[PDB]
C-alpha cells in the first residue's frame, strides 16, 4: 500500500 | 488476448490499462503476454515470454521483465515514492505426469524515496545498516537483489476445469544468492483437496490452505516488499483485499507534502508527540490461512447449463504476523508477533464462469475480527 | 541584607530569588547569610554562619549547609537530573597581619539520573567502576564525598577599597579523606599584583592570574562536578560565562524525553550513528588564566567623585584542558588535552561601585578564539 | 551546564 | 564384521575399541553396525541399522543412535567436558539408476561444562543469549536440537571399486525444524570427476572438490559443534588432521584444574592480561577444498596384481573460514573471515587395497602454509 | 578438539 | 659517638658495623649521625644531619640519606633481591613548650628482583597493574615514591630520664604526593601514660599503646615495604621480633636457586601443587598493641644507686592484620583480615641503664598465641 | 624478612 493524501486513500501497487 | 482502458476520475488516475496475449496452438512456439497500467500514481508494465518446448523432453523455459513505478503525488515528487524493476528466468521440468519442478534466477531493483517513518519498516532499515531519522520524510534507499527461485507442483485432480476429486499442491521458494543487497529466504505453499461426496460428484468438500514463511539471513530482516498480505477473494473473503495482519504504527514526524485541509497520521504539524496506531496494513513475514468449502448443487438452476456454475458454503480462517516484532519495547501496543490472532469469516459463494475465465462472486461477513481490519462483505474476482 | 524576586517567563522558571544577611557590628557575634533560587529547573538554597571571635586569639569558625536540585524538565523527571547537597566547616587562623590560614572538613552528596552519554563523563564513570550503556539515557549514579579543605591567604595591598600597590594571593585546596566514594585532589591559586605608576597612584598596572589543577587518586578520575570553567567577567571577558575549554562530544543514543519539533545532539531518532562534536562546554581538570590591566584616570569624569569609579584597558588570556583526554582514540577530534589552545581577548572596562558593592561594566572582543566558543562582548557583574 | 530542551537553552547550576 | 582392542598407555587412555557389522546377503533384511571406543577421556558408542528393502520399490530406511561423552580429565571432572547423544532416521529413494535422494529427521543433545573462554565460542554463546564470564572456567550450556536432513547423490562412474570415467556428486544438507534450541542451516557438497586419458584407462585425471557453508538463522550463530575442519588424508594432505583454518584466541582466565608443572594458554595464574593467539584449531562455518590427482600406472609393479593398487601425483588446495569473525574488533589479530588464506600442498600417493578395504598411503609437503598450521607429511588412512 | 593438559595434547572427539 | 665491628661466621655475614655521631654542645650547630652494616646479604648505610637552630625561633631542620641493599645469596644474584635508597627532609616547629609539630618531604626508590610468589605481595602487584607469573621466580619491579610526612608530639611528663607522671604522645603520618608510583596513606600513633601511685613516685602504673593504619588510594594497595610488624622488646615481648601477624602463603613455583640438600616452601621441584601455609611473617596494613606495666621498687637493690634501675610486672597485647585479605577466596586458610586474633603475653622486666643508654632486660611467656608465631621468652634491647 | 636458604635463616633488612 502507498498512502496518497489528496484523495484520502491507500493505493495498492505491490501486485 | 485483448483489453484496453483509459479514464478521467475513478479515485485512481489516468487509468491506461491493457492485458494482452500473443499465442499459438501449434508451431512457432512462442507464448507472449503483456500487462500495463498507467495512473497519476503508478506506471506498471509486465512483459512475459515462454517456450513450452525448449527441448524434445517437453521441458519449458519462461522469462519475464517488469517495471513498476509508484509516486504518491505527481507534480511534486518529494513524497513516498517506490520504484521497482527486474527480470526472471526459469526452467520447468515435467517428470511424473502429475508433477513438475521449477528452477530459475531472478533480479530485482528497488528504489525508495521519502518513506513515512514507521516502526516495522525502520526496524528493517536499521537491520540493513541504514539509520534514517524518524523525525522527517527526508530519507531514501536503493537495493539490487538476486535470487534463486525453485518450486514443485503436484496436480493430480481428475479434471481441471471444475475439480471433483484429488489435490493440487504448489510449493514455491526463494533464496538470495551471494552478491545481493538483501539476504533472505521465503517459502509459500498452497494446498487444495477435493473430496467427492456423492457418486455423481455434484456435492464436494474442498479443504484449502495457504502457508507462508520467510526471514532474513545472519541478522538482516526480510525485505518489507516481500511481506505476506491476507484478505480478499483469493484468501480470506469478507475482508478488504490485503488488509489482514500487522498495521503500521508511525513515529511523530514532519510530513513532506503537507496541507492542513487533508488528513494525516502522527504528523508533527498536527500536534503529534507519541507514536500512534493506525489502520494502515503493512503485512508480515509469516502467514497461515485455511478454508473449508462445501460445494453443493445450485439451489435453483437447471443441470445442463450448470456445467458453467458452482455454488458453495464456506468458512475461511487466516492470520498474518511479524516474527521480529518486539512485544516488550511497545508494551501498550498490540503484539503483532502473536500467531493466534486468527480472523474468521463465513459465507456463500458462486463460482461462475465467463466465456474467458472463471468468476467468483461471494458474500461473507467476518465474525472473528480485530481492530483496524476493514470489512468487504461483497466480493468479486476472476 | 535584603533581596527578593519571583517571575513570569524569563527563559528561566518561577525565579524565586533571595539574598539575605543577618549581621552585627559588635556584641552577639553571629554572621548569618542566606541565598535562595527556585525555578522550574532548579532549587538552590545556601545557609552560612560564621563566628569571627571563636576564641580570644581572634580565630574564626565558619560553616555552611547547601542544597542544589536541578531537573531538566518540569513534570516528567526521567531526563538529566543532578541533585546535590552538603556541608562545610572551617577554622581561620590569623598569624601575620598580612596572612591567614584555613583548615576544615566538607561533605558532599551527589545524585545523577539519566545523564546524556558523552565521552568525558563516561571516561570518569568507567574509571569509578561504573559501566553505563552509551546507547540510552537509562543510567544513574550516587556518591558521598568527604574532603579536607585547606588554604592560605596573603593580603598586603595598602588599601582594600580600590587597591593601589601590593598583592593579594589566595591558595585553596582539597584532598579526599579516606571513606569517600570519589578520591581526588585539587588546588586553585588566585594572584593579583598592583604596581603604582605615578606618585599620586592614579595610574596603576595590575597583573592577575588564576591557576587550577586537580586529579583523581590511584586510577580514579577527578569528579566531573569539580571541573574548572573559564570565561566571563570573573576570568576572561569577551566570552560567555564558563564556556571556555573542552566541549562535550556525545555518543549516538536514544533521548529519554524526545520531541521532533525540538533540537537534539546525536539523538538516535534523528539518524545519528557516529559520535558528534558540539558547543556544549563541560570544563576540564586543569586551567590557567592571566590578565594585564592598565588602570588609568577616567577619560572625562571629575576627580572628587572619582573615588567610586575606576577605568582600565585590559587583555585577558585563558585556557582550560582535560589531562586524561585520549588524543589517540579520537584521532579526527580536537585534542582537549593540549594546554596551548590559549584564548585571548582585549577591551576596556569600568569598575564602578554601587552603594552596596563594586560593579564591573566592560566591553571586550575575543580575537584568539576556537570553535565552539561563545562570544559575549558586553559584560556586567558585581 | 544542564541542557533543558523545552526552552532551547542551557542552564547553569554548578555554581 | 569384526574388531577389538584395549590398551596400557599410548597417549590416549584405556582404548576399548570395536567395529562390528551384522549383515546378510539376502533374506531377513537387517543391516546392523556398531562402533565403540572407551578411553580415560572419551566414551563413544554408535549403533546403526538399515533396511534396504523397506518397500517393493527398493526404497531404504536407515536409522542410528549415538552417545559421545568427552571429559578432559576425569577423576576431577570440573574441566572442559562435552557430552552429546542423539538419533537419526532417514529414507532413501532411488529414482534414476544414477541417482538417489534422502530425507530424514534428527535429534541431538549437547551438554557443555567448564569450557575455556575463547572469542569464537563466546561470540556464539552471546548470540544464543548466554553471557558467561570470560574470567573463569565456571560455565555451562545445554541444548536440544531437532533437524530436517536431506540429500541428493549422483553416481554415474562406470565402475565402482576403482573409478575410471564419470563423476560422483553428493549434496547433503540440514535445516533446524522449529522447536530446537539452536537454529541453523548447513550444506556440504562433494564432487569427484574422473576423466580417462588413454584408451585402456590406465592413466586418469581426477578433479575433486569439497564445499561447505552454513549459518545461524535470525541472528543466532551456527553451533560450534557443527563447524567445518580441513586437513588430513580425506581433504588436504600434508597437514595434521582437521587443523586447517581458524585458530582459537583465548581470553585471560583462571584455569579450573591448574598445575604449574604443566602448560597452559592465557591462564591468569601464568601472568596473562591480554588475549593471546594459539595453535588450537576450532574450525569455521565455511570451507572450500579442491584436489587435482594425476592417476598413473605404477612405476615398478606388474599389471596382473595391479588391479588392487593405484598411484597418483596430486595437488590439494583448501581453506576454512568464519564468516562472523569481526575483522575490526581484533585489529592486530589475523582475519579469520578472509577466504583467500588458501593452503596448498603437493605430493605422491598410493591407493592400495587391503582385503577388507582401500588404503591410502601418501607423502606430501605443504608449501602454502600459515601460522599455527601443523604439518603431517606422511599420511595413512582407510 | 578437546585440550587435555596432563598429556600436553589436543584430543579429537567431534567425529 | 663510636662503634665498629667485623666478623667471620655469625649466621650473618662479614658484619662490618658502625654507629657514629659527630656533635656539639654549643657553637657551630651541626648534629651528624652515621650507621653502617655490611654482610654477605645486606649493605645498609644511613647518613643523618640536623640543625637545631635553623632560625631565631628555635625551629629545627633535619635531613637524612639512606641506602639499603639486600641480596639473598652471595655470588649468583638471581634470587630474592630488594634494593632501596632515598632521602628525607623535615622541619620541626616548637609552639607550646609541651608540643612540637613536624612537616617534611621524602623520596624512596625500591627495586625488586626474583621475589618468591605469595598471595599478599601479588595481590599488591596485581593492584599496581603488574601481572607476574606465580609459577617461577622470574619477576621484577621498580618504583619511585614521593611523600609528604607530618607529625605532632606532646611530651608533658615531668622528667625525661625515667618518667614518673604525665604522658608522651606521638602521631606521625605519610601521604603520597602526586607523581609517585605508589599512592598510599599511613598513620602511626604511640601513646604512653605514667600515673604515680605513691607520694614518693617509687611505684608507678604505665599504660601504653601503639596504633597503626594505612591503605592505598583509588584502588591501589598499600606498598608491602610499608607494612606493620609486631613482636619483640619494643612492642609485644615474649615473641620473636616482628613475627606477629599475617604469615605468607606461597604459590607452588620453581625456585630460582635450588639445592635439594636444603629446605624450601611450596617449591615445585619438591612436589608442590597447592598453595601452602608457612611461618614466614609478612606484616600487615593495620596494627594495634597495648601494654600495662606496674613499675615497682626493685625487690632486692639499695636506693642510692637505684636511680639507674627500674623494675616492672607487665602484660602486653597486640595484633596485626591485612584489611584487603580475601576471607572468601581462601576458605580453608586463616582469616588474616580479622582484628580479633589478639596475642597476649605477661612477664617481668628490668629497665637498666648502661652509661650510654637505657637497657631493657625482660622475661615473658606468650599465653595467647597462634600458629606460626615464634616465641622469644628472653629479651634484651637498648 | 628475606629468606636466605644457604644458612636456613630469615634475614631482617626492612629496618
Amino acid at each position: 500500500f502507498g498512502t496518497i493524501h489528496k484523495r484520502r486513500f491507500r493505493y495498492w501497487f505491490c501486485g | 488476448s485483448f483489453n484496453f482502458g483509459i479514464g478521467y476520475g475513478t479515485e485512481s488516475g489516468v487509468s491506461f490499462q491493457a492485458g494482452v496475449q500473443q499465442d499459438n496452438w501449434l508451431g512457432t512456439g512462442y507464448a507472449v503476454g503483456i500487462n500495463g497500467t498507467k495512473n497519476d500514481y503508478q506506471t506498471y508494465a509486465e512483459l512475459s515470454v515462454t517456450n513450452p518446448y525448449f527441448t524434445v523432453d517437453g521441458v519449458s523455459l519462461g522469462g519475464r521483465l517488469f517495471y513498476n513505478d509508484f509516486q504518491a503525488d505527481d507534480a511534486d515528487l518529494s513524497d513516498y515514492t517506490n520504484k521497482s524493476y527486474g527480470t526472471d528466468v526459469t526452467l520447468g521440468f515435467p517428470i511424473n505426469e502429475y508433477n513438475s519442478l521449477r528452477a530459475g534466477l531472478g533480479y530485482v531493483h528497488n528504489s525508495l524515496s521519502n518513506m513515512q517513518p514507521q516502526v516495522a519498516m525502520w526496524r528493517y532499515l536499521y537491520s540493513m545498516g541504514e539509520h534514517p531519522s524518524t523525525s522527517d520524510q527526508d530519507n531514501s534507499f536503493k537495493t539490487d537483489d538476486f535470487t534463486f527461485n525453485y518450486g514443485w507442483t503436484y496436480n493430480k485432480l481428475d479434471r481441471g476445469y471444475f475439480p471433483t476429486d484429488g489435490s493440487r499442491v504448489n510449493l514455491t521458494g526463494k533464496v538470495t544468492i551471494p552478491g545481493s543487497d538483501n539476504e533472505y529466504y521465503k517459502v509459500t505453499l498452497d494446498t487444495a483437496t477435493y473430496v467427492p461426496i456423492d457418486d455423481d460428484h455434484k456435492w464436494v468438500v474442498l479443504g484449502r490452505t495457504r502457508w507462508g514463511y520467510g526471514d532474513g539471513l545472519g541478522g538482516k530482516e526480510m525485505p518489507f516488499y516481500e511481506n505476506f498480505y491476507a484478505g480478499g477473494s483469493s484468501t480470506v473473503r469478507g475482508f478488504q483485499s490485503n488488509t489482514i495482519g500487522p498495521k503500521a504504527v508511525y513515529f511523530p514526524h514532519q510530513a513532506s507534502n503537507y496541507d492542513p485541509d487533508y488528513d494525516y497520521e502522527c504528523a508533527t504539524q498536527d500536534g503529534a508527540k507519541d507514536l500512534c496506531k493506525s489502520d494502515d496494513a503493512v503485512g508480515g513475514n509469516a502467514m497461515a490461512v485455511a478454508s473449508l468449502e462445501f460445494i453443493t448443487p445450485t439451489p435453483f438452476i437447471s443441470d445442463k447449463y450448470a456445467n458453467s456454475v458452482r455454488t458453495s458454503f464456506f468458512w475461511d480462517m487466516g492470520t498474518v504476523w511479524d516474527t521480529n516484532w518486539d512485544s516488550s519495547q511497545y508494551s501498550g501496543y498490540p503484539d503483532y508477533s502473536d500467531p493466534s490472532n486468527i480472523r474468521m469469516s463465513a459465507g456463500i459463494a458462486l463460482q461462475w464462469m465467463s466465456p474467458l475465465g472463471p468468476l467468483v462472486f461471494s458474500y461473507a461477513q467476518p465474525f472473528k475480527k480485530y481492530d483496524g481490519d476493514k470489512a468487504e462483505q461483497f466480493q468479486f474476482n476472476i
